């Protein structure tokens, strides 16, 4: 019931289109709370688009961690995961 | 998935399913809430209509995964300090004894 | 929250005052930088701290240790002595166990003697 | 509202609510749970505690568990599992603290003999040795004289020497003795379904009965194995008398406290209904068949079997003649010169025993003079409530339930018939009644199928219930009484700790008969309720 | 192990299974004619070693129960006259996918 | 009566406009309230004279056709009448 | 409040609700079925989960042992409507975070 | 004073990401502690050191982060019996109120110990011996013995002070003490 | 000082669902309700000192506050109260249960009439952990069922009998249970049944109108003699009778009523007292206020005077008006109801287990199913031009349609501005929220403008509904899993929903009356949620078939075969301009080499289609594509590719140049796998 070694990855490395669901909206709710952004941001605003912009250059530095079945935990960051 | 063809309408419905509040979210709500309290079923907070009622995150689907931020930071800034106000002043004890 | 331990390490102030003056001195330090509400602690840490030390060193620490591990002073006193009480007369002996009695003079007396090489 | 009476530390908690804070006002501590969660759920096993109690594992729960047992307060059972190894599963004691919920009262069993030396320092010699033994429970002469000092003449330190015997005092504690008596019983139904040898497979009954008859007649021998045994008895050692047994430990021996208890009452009853020189012959007579007679016991063997509605009988009958005949060899015949305080001439004077009539006794040796016995006692049991109920609530109850006795299931025109005063009051004590138990009700249905008013109301005596609710009331002063007197521990528990060890303020001159006559109101108290409890928690 | 006629009696069952250490099973004549895993629709079942089983439950980490199962006395299961708690290894070959497994326990 | 925590102003003003249906003071721009919480669909002596009262006042009134809501009035004042004991002494009507 | 005229508010079915579910979407139910839909913090007490109010847990009064947290008003509900009745759903609760 | 080993976590909020991580974990570390007391143990003096920082987890309802981890950090419980410096303050007659300028007030020694002859006069001396009086903000060895935590927040519905959360007690049991001048 | 005060999130772990115990009930109570109905009507409407409602109790309208905890309907959610109860009453929701409960138990010294071995049999059966529900309660039957066949308890002695649940379920005075001796095997002898006929020997002798004439009756239990009866369970079995005890609520007790709580007054909301002097009632208040009307009856009666024969018919009356209280079930057979009757049946008499229960009962649709705010509704109108993933939402609900914004950093700059308009026009806002966290701004005051001057990074404002915002959209039945389709909202004149037809097949809205339900998200992450998940272009096909069910429907498709068809051409011009109009302007272009030559020039539709999916050089949309498409006509099996045939034949493309055949539905229809758009995704 604790962390893997980064070794050993049972897992698809590709998203869970789920990623991109919370990934995205967290990135975008800590936007809305005035949290530095790494990518060049055009002239445009709002939390989600410029998080999308973000997502675009893979800037966001965050780990899913995912639960097996069996509470084995799991972790992958963004950099790690393939679109 | 237990033992038999079963399930569906709400007589097969008690078979493994163990959750009281959606039990009673199908059909002959009352029943099910009473002889539910009076067995004193443990119960537990699970599926859907389960985390629904209650309100909080759901279990399956966006939330099948909790998401975590790294602290991206070193352990050897981690490590304590002292001039050793204990070290210093052990050693009067230590005698006769 | 939580508390994995309390009594932990006894702690008395040498720099842990001078430690204060230096996250003090990495944050705003004081009023002297003229020349977050913390501060409030941080007056009231200088202020009796500093006035009995006058009315410090470092390496006085190592040799705060020297001839002081020769006592049946345990840690209580033992700590107690950096500060309070300047090692004179019945001060020393109003606590700890058997600073008189037992062993007397010559453990008073260097008190009285170390204590001057530092307060 | 406000907790002044709180209900909650009262109201939802029947029979264990004793226990649990008899153990507490013992120990608590560690010890606490374990008895509480033990007879709430019953059979429990060591590594089944800790995942109820979270009692400190695998020590106090060792700690507690043989505490208990050194103080015989558990029930305590171990087999093979049934693949093998061995297990252990857990009772409790009888009443288990039910030894200390007498003490002071079973220090009064001394008072039977307190005769022979009175008002002596052997006087406070065998109440050290009683209390120092109830506190421990099983000790030998050997540990308790090792303790004690071995200057002071052996047979006079010890002065209570062959009087260990008796009929109370101690017995061994053995296999079965604290073991659970339900199963036990099962135990010996081995042996004998176990033991067939092949004989015929026919008719159960011939190897029920059969192995009833043994399991009978084995478990017989096995209670009288207790019952008394000569090693302990007989010991004459060189150049000495009659001693004890010195080697094993003993145990306090319950039986004759009941029997003695139960005497006391009968003191009570039958001195109500007669005068105090028959009454004090009663008393004095008493004291010698007090000793054979189990009055208690008995159960034992109905406890842990089903009856069967012929085969009950076939126990009763048992408890028909036993005490009268073979046991009325030990019983009034012919007794000589038992105290007297009268004088002159004793004979006709002792034929006092004919003014015996009702509703007890009066049957002897058709020109002997006896008493009946193991049917006495028995029909005895049944007439014992009488008083009851009076100031308990009401005058007017009594003659209702004494008449709601004698009739069955009649009504109210036949009571107010039978009965007096007004339905005014008819109703009150009646409806005050029902309030609990008694009367019970029967109804008939009334030119309908079931309905509110058309039917007929009927009353039920129901003893039954009756004699089977009086724990309502160990449920009262029982269950709280002994907390007010905890509660109030709390109130002086810093001078407590002071005051004790002392032997100052003006307050604390006030408040020392205040909480500790104080106590005397409580265990005095206390005591009082419990000789009316003394008969419907058994007989 | 052996099978009924035409008949069983409740007395029969009232203690059906005397002996622990070994068992019995019991079936009507009648009942048995042409086995049921021969049939078709029964695809093949595998009984697994105890050996087997905890190391399946090392593969997939899990513990017991929680595990769709087979209703002691279940005919087949009875063709294959499991005992508690024990795992077989169904194989349905369906064309769908194609030929694959799963598992089931008997409860 | 309710007075805004801020600006103090003693008026509030309701605005149904935008079916926010909220209450704010033209003093501050902070509002009172947010969606107004709203609803939606014995045995006596005295008590029983007084349904038989209603019965014979009522019946005997629009025997009359005299307007409902008048004989309210004297209902009150019927009750009324029984507070003086003005009622016992002689006939109903 | 109930459809159009007096004012307004729609209304998710179950069977208009469930839907969601087939795309999964946490939040979008909780925004959706409780942020946006009644707002509300009950706070119980840990020991005999029970809900109490402000700063106490009344049966058991303590006024320590109190969580603040939020739920569905219509949970509340339903729960001091069984509550009425004789029952009791006590709430347990533990932490979200230390796994 | 000294030194303990205590765990919590911390809500980061998201601002403080641009800056040092440790840092605003120290900084709402001493926000939430510093001068506030902590029950069943004595005041925190504010924190020490800092360790096992772990990856923090979230929760959907925010998104700002949160943090628990573990750190020695400065508590104040000398030891009982002890001499220390500091003075009467508001007072009376029995016991003294005795402080330290800005940590506290609740420093209260009763009067047991405290020697049998004496008198007071309310008027400056709190109580004289035959050696004499105590002064305000005067520098004062006096001894302590006992302090006791108390939580008192009943809050009630209806109810709408004593705070004495850590409070110090004790006597003068020897000679110097009350005044610095009697020894010295 | 300044206490460490610490907090933690959390969460729910199960529930456990107990009964509470006689002294929890008034633990949590704060008054009696006791006292009469009557609202004390003096000085006021219900000025309900004490008795059912109670001002301490809870609130009802917004005047007055909760005593208990003052802040009226805002702050108090109401407390419950406790009904002493003259006499044990019975309880209905734990009837067949309490049947049960008191099925394996004997009516002698009440003891768990299983025992020995078999007790532990069942007990080590039980606890073993892979234990479950359905083995829960399967087994319970299994142990309970067991007990029936005992005809006799043990260390009692005594036997019994099964009971019935007396009479059938009118549930009138049916809730009265019996059993009795039985199996009289002929004529046995039973000292039950022996002692029976010698005791009515003398009632028999008495009164011989009524004996044999109603006979049989067996015996009842009483709810008083039951209560007793199970006091006397000794702990134990519990468990074996199915309830789990470790001293928390209180064994086998409780189940049968002893204080009823008196409902929190804001779930007895007091109807709305509009107008005059006659407030509507609200039901369970009156219930109960009843059920203490007959409680004091019963005890002042019974504590002097009445009868016993006039005594029960109230209390059996009672039970049947709690019972009524939390259920329907027996409704009003001919009983007639109690104070305040009428009498020509007024049928809905229930209050209670029906508002929990069915349809508009809560706990399905009032609970699951929360009629939820931000939202709005209109009918429909079609918008082409409009593209797919969107949904035109009128200016004008804009205005009162709001969304939630936490102003940043990069936010003032239109924020700062947005506010200077205001709530009346479009690009614009109305509610304001600072970083202190007040309450919050409306715009309505006036200001804004040195307003805006000050906004705090940390603010909130509620904007309007602006250009390609997060929306969720919905129809009135959910068929399937596309019940609801975000869009990226634009708002346009008018008045109406507006969608692009093309998604008109998820919903198959006919236009027409349908009235669409229209959502805006509040929170964040739930937007991107809905949009990049379960928006349009992610579920641009639909699961269940594996196909695309948004495509062109009806005139898009006819269009289509139009401009497709074998027959058509187009020049230079017509071409320009239609490839104009294909996407409004907005893109560079290429023409492919003219369809035809020296006979002057053109171009045919299966090349203007061709640049539809290739339109320039930079467009990755390389395509191959070949099938039937419907009402095809087969060739001469002389020629193999069936590409060539009399009606035009496969659509089969290359390169993402048409080579043959019209399309018309098949390749852009849905309605296939083989598709253009199914093809392309
Ligand atoms: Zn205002
Ligand atoms: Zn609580
Ligand atoms: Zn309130
Ligand atoms: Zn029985």
């Amino acid at each position: 019931e604790k962390a893997i070694p980064k070794d050993q990855r049972a897992t698809t490395p590709y998203m869970t289109k789920y990623e991109r669901a919370r990934i995205l909206g967290t990135r975008a709710l800590q936007i809305s709370m005035n949290a530095p952004v790494f990518v060049d941001l055009e002239g445009e605003t709002d939390p989600l688009r410029i998080a999308m912009k973000e997502l675009a250059e893979k800037k966001i530095p965050l780990v899913i961690r995912r639960y097996l079945p069996d509470g084995s935990f799991e972790d992958w960051s963004v950099e790690e995961l393939i679109v | 998935y237990k033992g038999e063809v079963l399930g569906i309408t709400r007589f097969g419905l008690s078979k493994m399913r163990d959750s009281v509040l959606q039990l009673a979210s199908f059909e002959k709500t009352t029943d099910h809430l009473f002889d539910a309290a009076f067995y004193m079923k443990k119960d537990a907070v699970e599926g859907v209509s389960e985390c629904i009622i209650l309100g909080q995150t759901m279990s399956i689907g966006t939330g099948s995964f909790k998401v975590v931020k790294g602290t991206n930071i070193s352990e050897k800034d981690l490590v304590p300090k002292r001039c050793l106000f204990e070290s210093l002043s052990n050693e009067a004890a230590l005698k006769a004894n | 929250m939580k508390v994995l331990e309390e009594r932990n390490a006894f702690l008395s102030d040498y720099e842990v005052l001078k430690f204060l003056t230096d996250l003090e001195k990495k944050h705003l330090w004081d009023q002297k930088s003229l020349a977050p509400e913390l501060q409030g602690i941080t007056r009231n840490v200088v202020n009796y701290l500093s006035i009995n030390k006058n009315f410090m060193s470092d390496e006085s620490f190592a040799e705060l240790m020297t001839k002081l591990n020769s006592f049946k002073l345990f840690k209580a006193e033992k700590l107690q002595i950096v500060n309070q009480l300047p090692a004179n007369m019945v001060h020393l002996y109003s606590i700890v166990e058997e600073c008189d009695a037992r062993f007397d003079e010559k453990t008073i007396e260097e008190m009285l003697e170390i204590i001057s090489g530092y307060a | 509202v406000m907790t002044i009476s709180s209900l909650e530390q009262r109201t939802l908690n029947p029979d264990l609510f004793l226990y649990k804070e008899l153990v507490k006002a013992h120990l608590g501590e560690r010890a606490a749970s374990v008895i509480g969660m033990l007879v709430a759920l019953g059979r429990l096993s060591v590594r089944e505690l800790v995942e109820k109690i979270d009692g400190m594992d695998v020590d106090s729960v060792k700690t507690t568990l043989v505490s208990l047992t050194q103080l015989r307060c558990v029930k305590y059972l171990q087999e093979t599992a049934i693949s093998g190894k061995k297990t252990t599963y857990y009772y409790y004691n009888e009443e288990g603290i039910h030894i200390l919920l007498y003490s002071g009262l079973i220090i009064d069993e001394i008072i039977t003999q307190m005769r022979v030396n009175d008002e002596e320092e052997h006087k406070q010699l065998v109440a050290e040795i009683v209390q120092n033994v109830i506190s421990l429970g099983s000790l030998t002469v050997e540990d308790y004289l090792s303790s004690v000092t071995s200057d002071s003449m052996k047979y006079t330190i010890s002065s209570l020497f062959v009087q260990l015997c008796e009929m109370g005092y101690l017995i061994q504690i053995s296999k079965l003795h604290y073991t659970p008596i339900e199963d036990l019983w099962q135990f010996l139904y081995e042996k004998h379904y176990k033991n067939i040898p092949r004989n015929s497979p026919l008719s159960d009954l011939k190897k029920r009965s059969q192995a009833k008859m043994n399991a009978k007649t084995d478990f017989a021998k096995i209670i009288n194995k207790p019952n008394e045994l000569s090693q302990i008895l007989t010991v004459d050692p060189k150049t000495s008398l009659r001693i004890v047994k010195p080697t094993v430990s003993l145990t306090i021996n319950l039986d004759r406290f009941m029997k003695g208890r139960r005497s006391k009452q009968l003191i009570n009853l039958a001195k109500t209904r007669v005068g105090s020189v028959t009454a004090q012959v009663y008393k004095i007579a008493l004291r010698l068949t007090e000793q054979k007679s189990p009055k208690i016991r008995d159960p034992l063997t109905q406890t842990g079997l089903l009856q069967d509605l012929e085969e009950a009988k076939s126990f009763q009958d048992e408890a028909e003649l036993v005490e009268e005949k073979t046991p009325g060899l030990t019983f009034n015949a012919i007794d000589l010169a038992r105290h007297l305080p009268s004088a002159s001439l004793i004979n006709s004077h002792l034929k006092i025993l004919a003014s015996s009539n009702f509703p007890f006794l009066n049957e002897t040796k058709p020109g002997v003079y006896y008493v009946p016995y193991s049917k006495l006692m028995p029909v005895l049991k049944s007439s014992v409530y009488e008083y009851v109920i009076a100031s308990t609530l009401g005058p007017s109850a009594m003659r209702l339930s004494r008449c709601i006795r004698d009739n069955k299931l009649v009504s109210e025109k036949i009571i107010n018939s039978t009965a007096l005063m007004k339905e005014k009051d008819i109703r009150s004590t009646l409806a005050s009644l029902i309030r609990y138990n008694s009367v019970e009700i029967q109804e008939v249905p009334r030119t309908a199928d079931r309905s509110a008013s058309r039917a007929v109301f009927l009353f039920r005596c129901k003893e039954t219930h009756s004699y089977n609710f009086m724990r309502q009331n160990l449920e009262w002063n029982m269950a709280n009484l002994l907390f007010k007197k905890e509660k109030l521990k709390q109130e002086n528990s810093t001078l407590l700790k002071k005051a004790n060890r002392d032997d100052l303020l003006p307050s604390e001159l006030n408040q020392l008969k205040m909480v500790n006559e104080r106590e005397l109101n409580v265990f005095a108290r206390l005591s009082r309720l419990l000789s009316l409890w003394e008969v419907f928690q058994m007989a | 192990i052996f099978v009924y006629q035409n008949n069983i009696t409740p007395s029969a069952m009232k203690l059906v299974p005397s002996i622990p250490p070994a068992t019995i099973e019991t079936f009507n004549e009648a009942a048995l004619v042409v086995n049921i895993t021969h049939h078709e629709l029964v695809p093949k079942h595998i009984r697994l070693s105890s050996d087997e089983k905890r190391e399946l439950l090392k593969r997939y980490r899990l513990k017991e129960s929680q595990l769709p199962r087979i209703q002691r006395a279940d005919p087949v299961a009875l063709y294959l006259g499991l005992k508690r708690g024990e795992v077989v290894k169904i194989i349905r070959k369906s064309e769908t996918s194609g030929r694959y497994a799963s598992y089931r326990i008997c409860m | 009566m309710p007075v805004c925590k801020n600006c103090h102003g003693t008026e509030f003003e309701r605005d149904l406009s935008n079916a926010n249906n909220d209450l704010v003071c033209k003093a501050c721009g902070v509002v009172s309230e947010d969606n107004p919480i709203v609803s939606e669909v014995a045995l006596e002596s005295r008590e029983a004279t007084l349904n038989n009262a209603r019965r014979k006042l009522r019946a005997v009134s629009y025997a009359l056709h005299i307007p409902e809501y008048i004989t309210d009035a004297a209902f009150q004042w019927y009750k009324l009448a029984l507070a003086n004991n003005f009622v016992q002494g002689r006939r109903s009507q | 409040t109930e459809g159009r005229s007096r004012d307004g508010g729609l209304r998710l079915g179950e069977m208009e609700r469930d839907c969601v579910i087939a795309y999964g979407a946490s939040q979008l139910l909780l925004e959706r079925l409780m942020i946006s839909s009644d707002a509300f913090e009950v706070d119980v007490c840990d020991k005999c989960g029970l809900m109490g109010y402000s700063g106490w847990c009344t049966t058991c009064k303590s006024a320590e042992n109190i969580i603040k947290m939020t739920i569905p008003y219509a949970a509340k509900l339903l729960f001091q409507e069984l509550l009425s009745m004789n029952i009791a759903p006590r709430l347990r609760l533990e932490d979200i975070f230390q796994q | 004073f000294i030194l303990s080993k205590i765990a919590d976590l911390v809500r980061i909020p998201p601002d403080q990401f641009h800056r040092d991580t440790i840092s605003a974990i120290t900084h709402q570390l001493n926000n939430k502690f510093a001068n506030k007391i902590i029950p069943n143990v004595g005041l925190c003096i504010t924190i020490y050191d800092l360790l096992t920082v772990e990856e923090g987890q979230l929760k959907p309802g925010d998104g700002s982060s949160y943090i628990n981890v573990t750190f020695r950090a400065v508590v104040f419980k000398p030891f009982l019996g002890e001499i220390v410096t500091g003075w009467i303050s508001k007072c009376t007659a029995e016991g003294i109120k005795v402080s330290l300028l800005g940590i506290f007030d609740d420093i209260f020694i009763p009067q047991n110990m405290l020697f049998e002859g004496c008198y007071y006069t309310p008027e400056e001396s709190a109580w004289i011996w035959p050696k004499l009086y105590f002064d305000v903000n005067e520098k004062i060895r006096f001894r302590i013995e006992r302090e006791v935590f108390v939580d008192v927040k009943p809050k009630s519905p209806k109810e709408r002070e004593k705070p004495p959360a850590y409070a110090l007690l004790g006597s003068c049991q020897t000679d110097g003490m009350g005044l610095v001048s009697w020894w010295e | 000082k300044e206490v460490v005060v610490s907090e933690t999130p959390k969460r729910i772990k199960g529930l456990e669902f107990s009964a509470l115990s006689a002294a929890d009930i008034v633990a949590q109570s704060e008054v009696e309700v006791s006292t009469r109905d009557l609202f004390d009507l003096e000085k006021d409407r219900a000025p309900k000192a004490n008795g059912a409602l109670d001002p301490k109790m809870g609130v009802s309208s917004s005047s007055l506050e909760c005593a208990t905890c003052h802040g009226n309907l805002a702050s108090c959610h109401g407390h419950f109260g406790h009904l002493k109860l003259a006499l044990p009453v019975f309880h209905i929701g734990y009837f067949k249960a309490t049947i049960q409960i008191l099925q394996g138990i004997c009516k002698n010294c009440s003891a768990i009439l299983l025992s020995e071995t078999d007790k532990r049999q069942f007990l080590h059966e039980l606890r073993r952990p892979g234990v479950d529900n359905l083995r829960r309660m399967g087994i319970l039957k299994k142990i309970l069922d067991q007990c029936k066949k005992q005809r006799r308890c043990l260390h009692c002695g005594a036997l019994n009998g099964v009971v019935k649940k007396a009479a059938a379920g009118a549930g009138s005075a049916a809730l009265k249970i019996i059993h009795d001796t039985f199996r009289w095997v002929g004529k046995k002898s039973a000292p039950e049944k022996d002692i029976w006929v010698g005791e009515w020997k003398e009632v028999l002798a008495h009164n011989p109108e009524l004996e044999r004439y109603v006979k049989r009756c067996m015996d009842d239990l009483n709810p008083l003699k039951t209560l007793n009866l199970f006091k006397q369970i000794k702990s134990a079995d519990c468990e074996l009778l199915g309830i789990d005890a470790t001293v928390p609520s209180g064994r086998p007790e409780t189940y049968i009523w002893r204080y009823l709580p008196a409902p929190p007054v804001c779930i007895r909301p007091s109807v709305m007292m509009q107008d005059s002097p006659a407030s509507n009632e609200d039901d369970l208040t009156v219930k109960l206020t009843e059920i203490v009307w007959t409680s004091s009856l019963i005890k002042a009666g019974l504590d002097k005077g009445i009868s016993i024969n006039n005594m029960m018919e109230h209390w059996d009356y009672l039970q049947l008006t709690v019972a009524m209280y939390i259920n329907s079930d027996s409704v009003n057979p001919a009983m007639l109801p109690g104070s305040s009757n009428g009498g020509g049946k007024v049928k809905p008499i229930r209050g209670f287990c029906q508002r929990l229960k069915g349809k508009q009962g809560r706990f399905r649709g009032n609970l699951s199913g929360k009629r939820v705010d931000f939202s709005g509704r209109t009918v429909i109108s079609p918008d082409p031009n409009l593209s797919i993933d969107e949904v035109a939402v009128p200016d004008r609900v804009a205005k009162v349609l709001t969304y939630p914004e936490k102003v940043t950093r990069y936010n003032r700059h239109k924020l700062q501005e947005l506010i200077v308009n205001g709530p009346n026009v479009h690009p614009g806002a109305n509610y304001l929220l600072k970083r202190n966290e007040d309450a919050r701004r409306n715009l309505r005051y006036g200001d804004r403008m040195k307003l805006a001057k000050n906004l705090q990074i940390g603010d909130v404002v509620e904007r309007h509904l602006e250009d390609g915002d997060v929306v969720l959209f919905n129809r009135q039945p959910s068929l399937h899993r596309l019940s609801i389709l975000s869009h990226y909202a634009k708002i346009r004149p008018w008045r109406t929903f507006r969608l692009n037809e093309c998604v008109c097949t998820p919903y198959n809205a006919d236009f027409d009356g349908d009235e669409m339900n229209l959502h805006v998200p509040q929170t964040e992450e739930a937007r991107a949620e809905a949009i990049n998940l379960m928006g349009v272009k992610n579920n641009l096909l639909t699961p269940k078939s594996g196909e695309p069910i948004i495509a062109a429907t009806q005139d898009f498709i006819t269009g289509s075969y139009l401009i497709s068809h074998k027959d058509s051409f187009y020049d230079r011009a017509t071409l320009t301009q239609l490839l104009s109009m294909m996407s409004d302007g907005i893109e560079h272009f290429d023409i492919p080499p003219p369809a035809i030559m020296k006979p002057y020039y053109l171009w045919t539709g299966k090349q203007v289609f061709s640049l539809l999916i290739k339109p320039n050089h930079n467009s990755p949309v390389v395509i191959n594509l070949d099938a039937k498409n419907k009402v095809f006509v087969p060739p001469k099996s002389k020629s193999l590719p069936n590409e060539m045939s009399q009606n035009d034949g496969f659509v089969i493309i290359r390169g993402s140049q048409i080579l043959s055949g019209v399309m018309d539905k098949s390749v852009l229809g849905d309605g296939k796998k083989h598709s253009v758009f199914y093809t392309i995704l």
